[PDB]
């Protein structure tokens, strides 16, 4: 019975049981660490010129020399195809666990 | 910090021109997501 003996004899098994870093886990805690929120904003009115080339200019060049499109989709696709040989073989092993696993239990069956 | 608007200006309306038309391969990010 898949609801009478197994909850009978669990009565009789629970019976006889009547009678017998340290920043990475801190953090854990729940609060990544903030970072620099300065870039972003600025002011041309406000405090500090730095800012405006200590942080923008520099970096919105590497931007627009970063940002890109010469090779564009094809280098994109390429690694797309890497992600379907990397997929197959998983499934293969899938299948290699789900025969040897049956096989086992043909052998008990008999 | 008026040329830093000018670049401001015309980098980022390139970048957004670079991104749209990019459109962080989208279609390919949702085919490259989805597999993994």
């Amino acid at each position: 019975i898949p609801d009478g003996y197994k909850n009978e004899i669990d009565q009789l098994v629970k019976k006889e049981f009547a009678n017998i870093t340290l920043f990475l886990e801190e953090y854990r805690r729940k609060y990544p660490r903030i970072d620099t929120s300065r870039y972003i904003p600025n002011e041309s009115s406000e405090v500090s010129l730095l800012g405006i080339v200590d942080s923008y200019l520099k970096h919105q060049e590497i931007v627009l020399d970063t940002l890109l499109p010469q090779t564009v989709s094809n280098q994109w696709r390429i690694n797309n195809d890497y992600i379907r040989q990397t997929c197959t073989i998983v499934e293969e092993m899938n299948i290699q666990q789900r025969k040897q696993i049956n096989d086992l239990e043909i052998y008990r069956k008999r | 910090t008026e040329v830093l608007l000018e670049s401001i200006q015309s980098k980022v309306e390139s970048i957004e021109q670079l991104q749209r038309k990019l459109q962080h391969v989208q279609p390919l990010e949702q085919q490259n997501n989805e597999m993994c």
